[PDB]
């Protein structure tokens, strides 16, 4: 009943999903053996969105774990909450991609992806009425960035009217992990802009900055980063699972946030986030939540929104609060920051209220914003890519198994066209 | 002539027989259900 399936790809995607499912199970009161031990009735009335019913009274997540090397999935199967997943849903290759977009999209993706399409079909149309798909992956890794986007293409072709959502991790050069990042990042962006309905960008640099500054903890870990990402993911779809004053689902959010068909790259942030020592020095109130929400540093991207203009903004509030206060705060912010809001879109913030807060918290907010500042990421990635591609560095590895330089030229042209089109509306006047 | 005194040596080269994982975050408050309606 308007449920959404989960497909995670690559090492990064598997690490994201292994924590997201733990967070969801904790929220819904599902034990690691799959037996419900909750405290109220509201925890089971919409449990069908993310889970399936099996014999014996246990629940199984409707997730599909696909990858090219079995090491990551063997690691996540032995961890806590690793017994929930159906062992059939594990699909793996034998050779891997080796951080090669060409290998992950042409030479092993074509051979393997048939089985994962079969399992995606089974899980998706075994449902009552599908709501959409959500994907977690990173654009810096070969197998993920290629096979996941080919999966996006085929799934979109087979389901043209469904909602497609992706949580993308964009590689930053300040903290770089792969010397071949620009190539596969550009190719993935080109293949994604044509198909994906919604895309969100996450940056490990911004995650490190948040963990060091706000939480004020000495040594962050990928567990902590995955925890922030999982909280952000659950915040978006909480309203689809719990009753609220103003209900709003993924399709509503997309319709209200996407002005033009090709502008679907958002950035997200979460609030409140306070350190342990100063956790109770603050007071949970709507003005404090909204100021920490609209704080530029709190955003999960290195793209500074103060360098551009917000096309639209979205705020999903969790808890019990007064709609008059929420609307007054939104109007006050939109009036006090008139410069950063493009003028031909009056009242350009959407608001929502959900009565069930995250566990352990009384008030929490999920923010999704589309601002003209993300073009800096595209410009920098294109600059690095063209610098590398001028001298034909690392080109033979990609061209040895099917591609030609014409597709790279087309990717550059499309990427620059996207940049120009997206910066066009920044200086537009009414 | 006397060659030397060191009687045997006879020894070659020989080699003798001889948790981050989890996360640290989150603050807890008592659960508050029962929506407004
Ligand atoms: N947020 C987050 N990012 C990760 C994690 N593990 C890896 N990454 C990022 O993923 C990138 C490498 O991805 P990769 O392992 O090559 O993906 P794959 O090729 O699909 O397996 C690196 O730049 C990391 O920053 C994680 O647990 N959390």
């Amino acid at each position: 009943m308007r449920e959404i399936v989960h497909i995670q790809g690559g090492q990064c995607g598997n690490q994201i999903g292994a924590k997201f499912w733990e967070v969801i199970s904790d929220e819904h009161g599902i034990d690691p053996t799959g037996t419900y031990h909750g405290d109220s009735d509201l925890q089971l009335e919409r449990i069908n969105v993310y889970y399936n019913e099996a014999t014996g009274g246990r629940y199984v997540p409707r997730a599909i774990l696909m990858d090219l090397e079995p090491g990551t999935m063997d690691s996540v199967r032995a961890g806590p909450f690793g017994q929930l997943f159906r062992p059939d849903n594990f699909v793996f290759g034998q050779t891997g991609a080796g951080n090669n977009w060409a290998k992950g999209h042409y030479t092993e993706g074509a051979e393997l992806i048939d089985s994962v399409l079969d399992v995606v079909r089974k899980e998706a149309e075994g449902c009552d009425c599908l709501q959409g798909f959500q994907i977690t992956h990173s654009l810096g890794g070969g197998t993920g960035s290629g096979m996941g986007t080919l999966l996006i293409s085929k799934v979109r072709e087979e389901y043209p009217d469904r909602i497609m959502e992706t949580f993308s991790v964009v590689p930053s050069p300040k903290v770089s992990d792969t010397v071949v990042e620009p190539y596969n990042a550009t190719l993935s962006v080109h293949q994604l802009v044509e198909n994906a309905d919604e895309c969100m960008v996450i940056d490990n640099e911004a995650l490190y900055d948040i963990c060091f500054r706000t939480l004020k903890l000495t040594t962050p870990t990928y567990g902590d980063l995955n925890h922030l990402v999982s909280a952000a993911m659950s915040g978006v779809t909480c309203c689809l699972r719990f009753p609220g004053q103003l209900n709003s689902d993924l399709r509503k959010l997309a319709v209200n946030l996407i002005p033009f068909p090709r502008l679907h790259f958002f950035m997200i942030g979460f609030a409140p986030l306070t350190s342990r020592g100063s956790q109770q020095y603050r007071a949970l109130t709507v003005p404090e939540l909204t100021q920490q929400m609209f704080d530029a540093k709190n955003m999960m991207c290195a793209a500074d929104p103060r360098h551009g203009r917000y096309l639209t903004a979205s705020a999903l509030f969790r808890g019990r609060m007064s709609t008059k206060e929420v609307d007054e705060q939104m109007l006050n912010v939109q009036n006090k920051n008139s410069s950063y809001f493009v003028e031909w879109i009056p009242n350009n913030i959407k608001s929502s209220i959900c009565d069930i807060p995250p566990k352990g918290l009384k008030m929490a907010v999920t923010f999704v914003g589309n601002s003209t500042a993300i073009q800096e990421m595209f410009k920098r990635v294109a600059e690095q890519f063209t610098a590398m591609f001028r001298r034909k560095a690392f080109l033979h590895w990609y061209t040895g198994e099917g591609m030609d330089e014409m597709e790279f030229t087309e990717a550059e042209s499309n990427m620059n066209d996207l940049v120009s089109e997206y910066q066009q509306y920044q200086d537009a006047t009414a | 002539l006397v060659m030397g005194n060191n009687n045997p040596q006879f020894t070659s080269e020989a080699m003798s027989e001889f948790l981050k994982k989890s996360h640290f975050k989150l603050g807890e408050d008592p659960s508050l259900y029962e929506t407004t309606t």
